[PDB]
């Protein structure tokens, strides 16, 4: 019956498993190690940040932008209509994933003075240049030419989305906790 | 120098199915923190590993609190800060106090017999047994041959073999008479020097076994994972060998 | 194979070795293979490529004896090589510019093949092995360029790994796995170093198979007419043995190539480089003018030519329900441009081997060569008008050549009669 | 940003037979120490290289004396000490002042024209020309478009192209009108700021040309060794190509 | 060679490929080679060696993705692997214990050859290629052991490089060149790293020639009687095709070896190691009990056995006017122990292939196997009495076996008649 | 004629030179680099060293022993006759190469208080153990069992020579310059 046909199948099946058991750990060693998986929040002192200054800080190997926006930056941001935006999602880890990209939903405070976001261009990961650059009074990405406005929303170029906003909150009067 | 006699402790983690005792590792962490850490560091052990499975397995909030006691120089900032779990334990505060990260593997307690290696083959390398023997091997009186010939700043220990020995403790061809030798570490332990929370006993024997076990985990944090993998491969390869045996047998039948 | 005379051990030492390991028999039969007599200077690029691999390997091993793959030490260890290691400056520039020589040579090697039909039957295997070698080369050169850990290294790595983040569904996993974390960091530098060392040996194994491939079929020649194999008599009128006739001719060409190459390395070693890579990697600031190495520029231009406004991109987005956006489309286009070239034996539907006797083909071929140069040039320009259109027309022609013209040409063209034999063409010269 | 125009200086080290002027490199070294070193470092240059051939070639006693002025932290000791020739030049004192070790190679002064690369092929990359142009390109009056719109803490420079620019200096599509942009470096030079020992003139032009040559050597100290080898390889291969040409020709002679 | 059937393309895909690249014909003729039917369990160690080479290579490439060759970071980078890298503890122990498995297998592989006469004609080339592989293995393993930069790493490197300082005249130059300075330092670690990566690929290339060598001649077998090649009829009575009969027999044996190997790695991964290599390199203090890895111990024992007081050293010193002192004599003795084993085809003067039919030979061979075990053991002891004598008698016998016994035996021994054929021997078992 | 005989020699000879010119720099890059060639002298503070103390210092990657010898060390060293020594050369870079290995020629000072030498065993480079170890009141090398006496001279074991004495001299009352 099925006694002499089955041995050559069961043996080959064990060999296939053995190869897979050898191959998976060879792949997973390149996945993030325990030292990387464990990187935790950081705190940034901000008392020294005047309006019109962007503070740039390293977090998870990438830049984080902290701009204390001026009156001009804030006025421009609220003046943009939703239907004029490339991406109408807030891209904000602190609120609903579906929240809309109004200027109020892009800042930590209700006054809209403190803009905290990942300084990582959403096209292919470069750093946009700040100091009121580009055609929308915000940031300009020199790698392939994306323009962001004064609230960090994408308006022009290859980038598909607004600069993502990390988990961020004032822990006290003068300190922001990222992550 | 040479090898010497160590006390054969029956640690839970020994044997193919041996595993760490979680409460003992926690007690040993307390002993390291309250006693050894004053002089010894563990510069290769990430503090966050006190939460990782297969160790003391402390809540991550406790570990976060534990890491604060260390003053660490931040890498980016360059200014001092409270310790985080992502930091390592500090270096040894005392310059000639060796780092204990890998001590349980950098010392062998079992040797011989005729340098055949058979002793280690059955009893293991014997590092945590060795550590235990040094913590225990401090006698109150030195050997009679050095009553008043002890090097200053050194202490007789039964198990320490790399220390100096007074001239009055050597035979006519210069070989030392004493079981051990003089170590620069003063006796660090003493009965109930630590107050364990669960009321576990804190004799020098008990703390020495507890801290020796903790230091074995600090050196080989993945001991339990390694054995699980060994068992798995061995059970697999037993099955695989049998199937390959029957295949080989049933194939050659049409030949002989 | 082709009819030829075989090896015979003569010395007493040769009779001894040949009856145990016929390695002497193999070198003789390899180096004395009858090769078509009428090969022109476009048949040298195989030896040039072979030399480059040895140059890169030998200078590479040496550089790795003084280099540290760690983000805190990598850039400094290269300056240590340049300043302190005996001859380190020269070994470094040879390795860097040697990569450029490696890539000028393949492209000339490839376009030779595309013109003379060295990819059409029976040479598909040679061609496919070649395509694998080329893919390995690009992967090798990329990771190599990251090791100095300059600004182009870091940000070039950021850009190129982002390509893989664009794959729907699995993109972010692939990107993290390649990086070893959330960003280009030490983990990325550390693993690229291991793979930069490994892959050149994989290339060597592929080249070994590559060489076996055209020895099995015999070398193509400018006429596309195969060596006559019915007898040793008429094979010799079409051929001469590889040694000495084409060994010395290749070695001569190599001496001329190296004369120019050593003038570059000696007198303008940085012309083909980017000054921003003499600046340490800064994960917080990006050079304004990041640009790839010239040998990646054509394919880079293809990637960035397909933006969201492109009409063909908007159909892809509509038909794919949003899955295929411009970012991922550009990635498909880039690997797609190489793939259609890999498939050219099955896209070129003409039975005529040599493009020398294909009047319409010559036009589209020389447009492709010009297109490749155009593509290289637009890759280094900005994406503003008109370069955005220039890159769209250039990308467009590349796919048209392989996917439309070549299939159509083989069913329309009126070819010229080739020579009767290789012998006929040689005597006329 | 973009590329721009640089003054085509005739540096001695340019051309295949070009070589460094030893006295010029020494003058440039004096400029670097007395002016630039206040803000800029050269963290990749070993101090001992001031004696090596193909550079300033200072006597080893002078170099030993020069190194003393720097305060170096010994790695093992951890305490500060006087500099030695085996130490590198210090890091930049000013955090946003770039390191000048490789500046003459990390900048291109010649670009274009239509991104064909023909300009660099004939005129070189132009890094020391660029450095010269920046040191020269500080005008007393800014461009008329920013009469009273200068960012505070920045200075207009003709050759610097990566700097910010006032809103009033851009056209309707936002591209800057000015030849240059605003740099955070104040004009560092001024007539006779340095007193050269050999009496060489110390106009802003002269110091800028001298220190640009010095910065080219600090960036490419082995330039002269590289060219001797280049000449040699070309001379070998010229001869070898001729011999290989005659051999190939005389071989195929017995065929056609 | 042996008479057997050749490949014939059957599928249309096979006919297509065979007419362009006969790689399937080559793989078929290889895996179906007629192999003597009467091979015993000592013929498995070739496959184990093949497996080890892949294990070392694959685990090695992976480890280099996380290791840093700098004295300040090397030891820390290995602990980073052990604690943080996914599976890093297992990959490291596999590579470390894998070197031991690699080396137990060669010694068993070698002594198989020494007993059954697998080095005698026509198998000298196979044997000599084998000796080069062994040298490459030793060189690879030495440099590999240095990379963690523990106390044994540093001081083992100090000692082993000091051996080359013992060469008259040129010794200090070779030593400085290997070290890159006055002492074992970073330059040494950095170059050992590059070379540790390279040499396994050189080994792989040598193994290809090795397999080509014993495929050209055919495997030796326990009787030493070669397969009959006069007809296909009688070749089949002496042989079976390698696939499936010996593939499956080897894969079975390999699974059993790995069962043991994985128990070591899983349950006693440090048994074969030295605890002092878990102590960071200290260039100012030396462990009291420094001892080499077990696979270097026999030759190390030979090296230190020839001291200045040994009568034969003092004659060498006097006759050579002081050039050959004890230190260099021991170095000559050490490489000499390996050399006489390479020359055994020309020292073994017996025409009988297999030692199974050599009564006196069996005695001296098993003494050599015993001597080798003894040599390994004394290698780990101090040089005081009696070990100084045990290592002198053991070293003396090693050279006596190859240089005196084996030459003399082939002109004195009365061997037993081997079987007429392999078939006769197989049926009797 | 010599027209057709000379080309095949001259061409190959050029090739031989070209290969050699390419191989030498591949070997010479492994010779000491300029950073290593440039290593210079060092200075050691000794004011804290009482008699019977050995100061151990790193110099060119190897240990240098600076021992302030006691009275016993000096007496034992001076009591050895030349014919009783394994190696009768002083191994002292500061004096003639032929000087004898008397205790006077093994110390820096006439009082014989300051013994400065490479702590590098002349067998195979290990570090001898100091203080008062071995069978000659000196140093013991644990690698293969060499014994040195109180002046650092080889007396027993495989080591062929006395521990070498580097260029060393007192720069002032309390500082020794090595190198
Ligand atoms: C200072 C007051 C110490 C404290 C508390 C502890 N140790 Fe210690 N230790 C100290 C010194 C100065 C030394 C060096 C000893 C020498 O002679 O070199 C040590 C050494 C050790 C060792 C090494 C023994 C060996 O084999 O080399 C071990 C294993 C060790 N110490 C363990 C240990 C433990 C577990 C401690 C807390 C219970 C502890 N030490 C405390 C100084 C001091
Ligand atoms: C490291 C890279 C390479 C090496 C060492 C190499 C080597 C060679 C050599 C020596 C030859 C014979 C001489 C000649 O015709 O020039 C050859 C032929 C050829 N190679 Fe390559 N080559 C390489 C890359 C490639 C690539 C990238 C391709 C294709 C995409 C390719 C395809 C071919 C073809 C089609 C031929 C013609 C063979 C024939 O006419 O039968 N090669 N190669
Ligand atoms: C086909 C083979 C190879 C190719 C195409 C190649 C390509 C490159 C390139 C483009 C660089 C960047 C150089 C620079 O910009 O400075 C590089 C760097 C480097 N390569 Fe390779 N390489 C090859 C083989 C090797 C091998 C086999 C090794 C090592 C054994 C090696 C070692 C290095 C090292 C150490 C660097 C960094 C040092 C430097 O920048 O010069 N390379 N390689
Ligand atoms: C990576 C190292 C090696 C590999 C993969 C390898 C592989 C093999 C294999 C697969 C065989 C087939 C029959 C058998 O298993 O005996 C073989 C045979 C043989 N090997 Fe190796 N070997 C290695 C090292 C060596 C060494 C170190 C020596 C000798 C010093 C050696 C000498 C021989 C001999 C004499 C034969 C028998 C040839 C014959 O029967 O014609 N090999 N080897
Ligand atoms: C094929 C034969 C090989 C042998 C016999 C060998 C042997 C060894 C040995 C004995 C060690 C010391 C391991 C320890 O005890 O800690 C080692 C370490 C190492 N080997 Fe290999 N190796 C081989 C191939 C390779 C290859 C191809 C690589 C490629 C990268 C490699 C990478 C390493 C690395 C990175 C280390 C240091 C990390 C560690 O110690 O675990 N090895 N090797
Ligand atoms: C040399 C080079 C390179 C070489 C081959 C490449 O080919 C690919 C390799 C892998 C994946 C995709 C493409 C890509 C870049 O490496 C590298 O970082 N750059 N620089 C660069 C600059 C801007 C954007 C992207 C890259 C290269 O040119
Ligand atoms: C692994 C090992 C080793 C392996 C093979 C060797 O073979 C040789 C390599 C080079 C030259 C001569 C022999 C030598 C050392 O390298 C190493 O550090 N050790 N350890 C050691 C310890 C004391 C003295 C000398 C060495 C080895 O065993
Ligand atoms: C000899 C081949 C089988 C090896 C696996 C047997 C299981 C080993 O198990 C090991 O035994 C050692 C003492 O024997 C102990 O020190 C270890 O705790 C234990 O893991
Ligand atoms: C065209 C291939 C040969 C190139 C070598 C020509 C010699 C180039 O020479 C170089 O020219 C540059 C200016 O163009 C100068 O900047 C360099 O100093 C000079 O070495
Ligand atoms: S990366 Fe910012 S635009 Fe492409
Ligand atoms: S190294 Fe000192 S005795 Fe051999
Ligand atoms: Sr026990």
């Amino acid at each position: 019956g099925t006694r002499r046909d089955f041995l050559y199948y069961a043996t080959a099946g064990a060999g296939a498993v053995a190869t897979g058991a050898a191959v998976w750990p060879l792949i997973n060693q390149m996945n993030p190690s325990a030292d990387v998986q464990a990187l935790a929040s950081i705190f940034v002192d901000v008392s020294s940040v005047e309006p019109g200054v962007q503070l740039t800080v390293k977090f998870l190997g990438k830049p984080i932008f902290i701009r204390r926006r001026t009156e001009a930056d804030i006025e421009l941001g609220r003046s943009v209509q939703l239907g004029q935006l490339v991406d109408t999602n807030a891209r904000n880890a602190n609120i609903d994933a579906g929240a809309e990209a109004t200027d109020q939903n892009r800042t930590l405070d209700e006054a809209g003075e403190w803009l905290v976001m990942w300084g990582v261009c959403t096209h292919l990961g470069c750093v946009p240049i700040g100091g009121v650059s580009g055609d929308f009074g915000g940031w300009f990405c020199p790698c392939h030419g994306s323009h962001y406005d004064s609230a960090g929303r994408i308006r022009k170029g290859p980038a598909p989305e607004n600069l993502p906003i990390p988990l961020a909150k004032f822990i006290d009067e003068t300190t922001i906790q990222l992550g | 120098a040479g090898g010497g006699h160590v006390e054969d402790v029956p640690f839970s983690f020994e044997g193919p199915f041996g595993t760490f005792d979680q409460h003992q590792l926690q007690r040993g962490l307390q002993v390291y923190t309250e006693v050894c850490a004053a002089c010894h560091g563990m510069k290769f052990v990430p503090i966050r590993s006190l939460s990782e499975p297969g160790g003391p397995e402390l809540p991550e909030d406790q570990v976060r609190a534990y890491a604060t006691q260390f003053t660490v120089t931040d890498e980016e900032t360059g200014e001092d800060r409270e310790g985080k779990p992502t930091d390592h334990f500090p270096h040894s505060a005392l310059e000639n106090a060796p780092d204990l990260s890998l001590m349980a593997k950098a010392r062998a307690g079992f040797h011989g017999p005729m340098g055949t290696g058979i002793s280690q083959l059955f009893n293991g390398i014997g590092g945590p047994e060795y550590i235990y023997s040094v913590l225990t091997g401090f006698p109150e009186e030195p050997p009679k041959c050095a009553e008043g010939h002890e090097p200053d700043g050194f202490y007789y220990n039964r198990a320490f073999q790399n220390g100096s020995v007074p001239d009055t403790c050597k035979d006519a061809n210069g070989v030392k008479t004493t079981a051990g030798s003089w170590i620069a570490m003063p006796p660090p332990l003493m009965d109930d020097l630590v107050e364990y929370a669960d009321g576990h006993d804190a004799s020098v024997h008990a703390m020495a076994e507890d801290v020796s076990a903790f230091l074995m985990w600090a050196a080989e944090p993945k001991l339990m994972a390694r054995k699980q993998a060994g068992f798995t491969a061995v059970m697999f390869l037993t099955v695989l060998s049998v199937l390959l045996y029957l295949t080989n047998k049933r194939l050659w039948a049409g030949v002989k | 194979g082709i009819p030829h005379d075989h090896y015979e051990p003569r010395t007493g030492i040769e009779k001894w070795l040949h009856s145990r390991l016929p390695i002497v028999a193999l070198a003789y039969d390899t180096i004395m293979i009858p090769t078509p007599r009428n090969l022109n200077w476009m048949w040298i690029w195989g030896v040039v490529l072979a030399f480059c691999l040895v140059l890169q390997i030998v200078t590479g091993i040496v550089l790795a004896m003084h280099y540290t793959p760690h983000v805190d030490l990598a850039f400094a260890s290269v300056e240590h090589i340049m300043r302190n290691v005996n001859g380190g400056f020269m070994l470094r520039y040879l390795h860097a510019n040697g990569a450029s020589l490696f890539f000028i040579a393949v492209y000339l090697h490839i376009f030779r093949g595309l013109y003379y039909g060295s990819y059409k039957a029976p040479r598909e295997v040679t061609w496919i092995v070649g395509m694998l070698i080329y893919l390995a080369m690009m992967a090798t050169a990329f990771m190599g360029y990251v090791l100095p850990w300059g600004q182009m290294s870091f940000w070039g790595a950021t850009v190129i790994t982002g390509l893989f983040g664009a794959i729907p569904g699995i993109g972010h996993s692939i990107q993290t796995w390649l990086l070893g974390g959330p960003a280009v960091d030490n983990a990325t530098l550390n693993r690229f170093f291991s793979l930069h060392y490994l892959l050149p040996f994989v290339i060597a194994a592929l080249v070994a198979i590559h060489i076996w491939a055209f020895h099995s079929t015999g070398n193509n020649n400018p006429t596309g007419v195969e060596v006559r194999r019915t007898s040793k008599a008429e094979a010799q009128k079409d051929t001469v043995p590889f040694w000495p006739y084409f060994i010395i001719k290749d070695v001569f060409a190599l001496a001329v190539v190296l004369l120019v190459f050593f003038a570059i390395v000696g007198f303008m070693p940085n012309y083909l480089g980017h000054p921003d890579n003499y600046i340490e990697a800064n994960p917080l600031s990006t050079p304004a003018h990041i640009v790839p190495e010239w040998y990646f520029l054509p394919f880079y231009a293809i990637l960035r030519a397909f933006t969201a406004d492109v009409w063909v991109v908007q159909i892809a987005n509509f038909i794919s329900f949003g899955i295929i956006d411009a970012k991922f489309f550009g990635v498909l286009a880039m690997f797609g441009a190489i793939l259609v070239m890999a498939l050219v034996p099955w896209l070129d539907t003409s039975p005529v081997r040599s493009g020398r006797y294909r009047p319409m083909f010559k036009i589209y071929f020389w447009l492709l060569a010009a297109d490749f140069v155009i593509l290289t040039w637009v890759g280094a320009q900005q994406t503003t008008f008109p370069y955005d259109w220039i890159s769209l027309i250039a990308s467009a022609y590349w796919f048209a050549y392989f996917l439309v013209i070549l299939p159509i040409l083989g069913a329309i063209e009126k070819p010229v009669a080739p020579p009767a034999t290789i012998e006929e063409d040689f005597n006329a010269h």
